[PDB]
């Protein structure tokens, strides 16, 4: 059933006022693709055919719902608190981005857009859209960073194994700022027969409020398990926060829970004082950054700042506006992870639960370890497990001397 | 009453001409450099200057633009260097007016950017990531401190957004883009009077001419950069050619 | 009914698996044996593996339909069955937390466990992680040498890996010292056995805990499809994915069943996997099943570019099942298997393990076959992030 | 009705000492060289020879065997070979029984088998991978063709399967394995009457004399593979010395 519509932005993508959070800081060049997108999903976010259409996949082809899994054997280290992950690692692709992608495929496929394009960092959202993509039979072009291309060779193969174009670019730094650039120039000349698949709960709207809506199905369905296992609401809920999707996907169904705290953990890398980390809320300030108006880490002059993480996913030096209103709001703290508590939390969890977390996932993990020490014994604690470590095992096995020299 | 530009155009219509307007970078090569570079611009003929603030994460801009703004910001370029230049190309008899993406303004302080603007001898902004629909801010800023204020359409802009879009500027509006260019002219001219500048890659003479017969203005960056990387000789000849190529008369 | 006497031989006088085990080892088989007869009727011990499989490992795993294959299949319905969305990207999570659970009901303390490229390894390591048991793996050194990574995420996982140079240094030589180990440990450890093979009671209770692919298969496909699909197919290494899909539809008479098995450069050409194809009965590793074996009954060397389907031997519940005329058993050349690859990945956006390609590759023969409007259940044993590297090097994008 | 080994131990057991048992493997380093190496051992004072099939997956070896097993399975080792090894051991004079794996009996045909190993002069069988519950063909073939079977215990072996083992072996009884030895053939003893064999990876003099003082048997293996290796001199020297230790 379309869901509804209390913690909605206008219809200009303002959360918390007409000149709040979120709006549409773009070009004019991109205001009639944006349009046209924004009146496509307001008729199939409630059109019930659409969401049958991506129940009928999430079921069966990418294996929702994902369980709910209490993690006995970290309790000793989160302060006798209990600790439940909501195993997004088991999704197809091994994470959360699958539920965006297959939203937006289906989104693009509605539009009559026979092509998509997207751009990757380290290479996540890129093999997530290809595969949404081959699934629907739409032509793809990934738009990558030349010093990511030449980094991540297997990434870009998946890719092609599942027919998609890698586009390198050559120019400028080469990283994922460049590429980016090259997908916005691309949407706004094919704007025609292409759809651009955005990759977490930010831009211009309407892509922090749809993606969004994509990842809410993670919270509808913790929901209802917690209650199962736990027989109660829990005493906390936390995601780890790099654009935002996954934190605000199983946020949303908590709401209106006051009793509920909804707590992001964000990349502090080698520490918030080091100037080497992603840590927007505790160290960034509101402005416009990729369509948004929301917090991001900016100089005096409001350049962008460079921002570092072990983790690539959270190497991001903005965040999704509804997390900005969020946070303003009260409703949600934001918190600082370590490079090192996130390494801690990564090789706990596989000794203690045989499980394998995403290094982005880690840092919610270690969140939830400080978390359960603050809350205390019988303290009943999700964690969104947003992505399995399969990955990061080269990037693990270094940190901890398990491959040599 | 009149916007802070009119009169430029409203002097290049009487002599059968478009305004040439002309961007560089601040900082590019390095501050004083780009100074001098802009100085040059009003010694060679641009009508008005469009002082260009270098980004971190410019969107709309092509690779020349893109190259020079990334070494003006590895020289350590400020916002308030910006400003600086404004003040020289008015020293200088020249019009300025800024072209800059919308996160350093918020930075800054919105108010504030505007007053020391318009102190420094500013006489706009044009605003690519600022759609009226954002620019509630921007346009009381606008009015209180006398500044004209350039939104951009483009090709594909709606009717609905067209409109909304050439009522919010003032100054001129800045057409953004084969046919497409006087087409997009058009369609500003039959819901206003207002100067529409077009920009076009204009690389040469004859590009400024053939814009000049639909448009206003004719708006000139990336041809401008190339041409001061060779050298301020370069750049001079090349204003001048531009200069002559949007008279008519 | 379909189980085999207490002596572990199928079909009586053909005698189908047994133990062909030294005594040394019969103290410890009929320990596990006792112990897997007493839990398997335990209703603890059921909710518990029940409760794993659930809330640990994402069972049960959806059915989908390709529909996007169906053009490459004469036009069938060619449904996946997906356990390579299970926890650790395979079926083998199934037969390791039985085992692993079964283990610590024993009050074993540690658990050792073969392993070829990795993928048994990991699994075995991940169920122990779990249940705190201390883990050693067994693996040959060519292959520990070639899979750095698997060894790493066995070691993060708290595993001892142990590189075996005894032998050819691959899978068979590291079973052999697992067997050793086996032997000096009993008192402590329990042998994780990785399929569907091996001394009595290892078919029978791999499959029992394989057995939920296919209970759970027959039921999703009559709730999609509307009845009972005219085919279930899987690729046979040692046996434990298609003996875990099949076992619920052998009562189910229109139901064909076909299992495929690796025929590498082809099997005329020497250079296969192709058991059943090729191979001749035989007594190996405490089973007498078939087996790839020279004249005087050496084990001849396989050869296959997917690593597990790289088996000379075969699970005695197999043999048993061909030689009722019950189960056909089919090969698939690297070529066929790297085709299918490809096309699942264009078609669908699924990577699957170069295994279970053959299978798929099997089922878009059968497809043709059948004709329009068939229904094949495939048995998608894993996922196939572990073979990109191959993949691409067999398409040329490196 | 009688065991086929029956007289060699009633013959050491009247001379006040253990039977010497020596294994080698068919085939290592050569065929020739390891009937050569066998023929040696009866004429340096082994009672009983082992002749070892080499088999592709041993896995009751150590390194030492299994690396020989290994050389002569490269080298092209058939299993004819162990026969035709059999009868010059035979024409020697020497007793000799095979050890073997199964699968290789399986290949041949255990009827067959133990057919030929007769008409080698081949004494009986051991079998270190064939337990008493899957040996109706061979028990069968055992008695038709008039072949000891040596089935192996262990320590780890319960008293119902040591019974059993006991039971269904003839000629001897392989005890294979601190104190574990004596123990294990103090439980066979006590059910049967039955010589018995240990092997203990003997390397020498003194090692055997420790092992003929409560067993019937002294089985050495590695350490000859080992001798040999070395030299066919070395081999002889060291096969006096093991003879001369199971004699205290």
């Amino acid at each position: 059933i379309a869901e509804p519509t209390s913690h909605d932005p206008d219809s200009g993508g303002h959360f918390g006022g007409p000149s709040g959070w979120g709006g549409r800081y773009v070009p004019e060049a991109l205001m009639a693709v944006i349009e046209e997108v924004t009146a496509a999903y307001q008729k199939e976010r409630v059109s019930q055919d659409f969401l049958d259409d991506l129940d009928r996949l999430q079921a069966n082809y990418a294996g929702r719902p994902s369980p709910l899994y209490e993690a006995t054997r970290l309790s000793q280290h989160a302060g006798s608190a209990r600790i439940f992950l909501k195993r997004e690692d088991l999704n197809h692709t091994g994470s959360h981005k699958i539920n965006n992608v297959l939203g937006q495929a289906l989104l693009a496929r509605r539009m009559g857009k026979t092509r998509v394009i997207a751009e990757t960092g380290a290479g996540q959202h890129g093999v997530a859209t290809a595969t949404a993509c081959a699934l629907l039979g739409l032509d793809c072009v990934i738009y990558m960073g030349g010093i990511d291309t030449a980094r991540q060779a297997l990434n870009v193969a998946r890719m092609r194994l599942l027919g998609a174009e890698v586009v390198a670019v050559q120019t400028g730094s080469k990283t994922l700022k460049d590429a980016i650039n090259e997908a916005f120039r691309d949407w706004v000349a094919n704007a025609d027969n292409t759809y651009y698949c955005f990759g977490t709960a930010a831009g211009p709207h309407p892509f922090p409020t749809m993606v969004r809506d994509f990842q809410r199905i993670i919270g509808m369905e913790a929901r209802v398990q917690i209650q199962g296992q736990a027989g109660r609401l829990p005493d906390a809920v936390v995601a780890c926060v790099g654009g935002g999707s996954n934190a605000i996907g199983i946020f949303h169904a908590f709401l209106d829970d006051p009793g509920v705290r909804l707590v992001g953990f964000e990349a502090a890398g080698d520490g918030v004082e080091t100037g080497r980390h992603a840590a927007t809320f505790t160290a960034g300030s509101p402005g416009a950054f990729h369509g948004s108006f929301s917090y991001l880490l900016q100089d005096e002059d409001g350049q962008t700042i460079e921002s570092h993480s072990i983790s690539a996913g959270l190497d991001y030096p903005g965040v999704g506006p509804e997390h900005a209103w969020l946070k303003e709001a009260g409703r949600v703290d934001y918190r600082p992870i370590t490079d090192s508590e996130a390494m801690d939390a990564f090789g706990l969890l596989c000794r203690m639960e045989g499980i394998i977390p995403a290094i982005e996932s880690a840092h919610a993990v270690a969140g939830a370890l400080k978390l359960g020490v603050e809350l205390g014994r019988g303290a009943v604690i999700v964690v969104n497990l947003s992505g399995r470590g399969d990955k990061d095992v080269e990037t693990a096995a270094k940190w901890f001397g398990l491959l040599g020299n | 009453e009149a916007s802070r530009l009119g009169p430029v155009f409203d002097s290049c219509r009487a002599n059968n001409r478009a305004a040439l307007i002309g961007y560089l970078p601040t900082g590019y090569p390095d501050v004083p450099a780009s100074v001098a570079a802009m100085t040059a611009l009003v010694e060679s003929g641009c009508d008005i200057i469009e002082v260009g603030v270098p980004y971190s994460d410019p969107v709309m801009d092509g690779p020349t633009i893109a190259r020079a703004t990334e070494a003006a910001l590895r020289g350590g370029v400020r916002v308030r260097d910006t400003l600086a230049a404004v003040e020289a190309i008015s020293i200088a008899g020249g019009r300025a007016v800024v072209m800059t993406y919308w996160n350093p303004v918020l930075r800054y302080g919105v108010d504030a950017f505007a007053r020391d603007l318009a102190a420094a001898g500013g006489l706009g902004l044009i605003t690519p990531d600022l759609i009226p629909d954002e620019a509630q801010q921007w346009l009381a800023a606008s009015e209180e401190h006398r500044l004209d204020r350039i939104f951009l359409v483009a090709p594909s802009s709606t009717p609905e957004r067209l409109a909304a879009t050439v009522e919010a500027s003032r100054g001129f509006v800045y057409a953004a883009s084969s046919q497409a260019a006087p087409e997009l002219v058009g369609r500003v001219k039959a819901v206003s009077d207002i100067p529409v500048g077009v920009g076009l890659g204009v690389r040469s003479r004859a590009q400024a001419a053939q814009i000049a017969q639909y448009a206003d203005g004719v708006i000139v960056g990336s041809a401008l950069v190339t041409a001061l990387t060779e050298g301020l000789p370069r750049l001079r000849a090349l204003t001048g050619e531009l200069a002559a190529g949007v008279r008519l008369g």
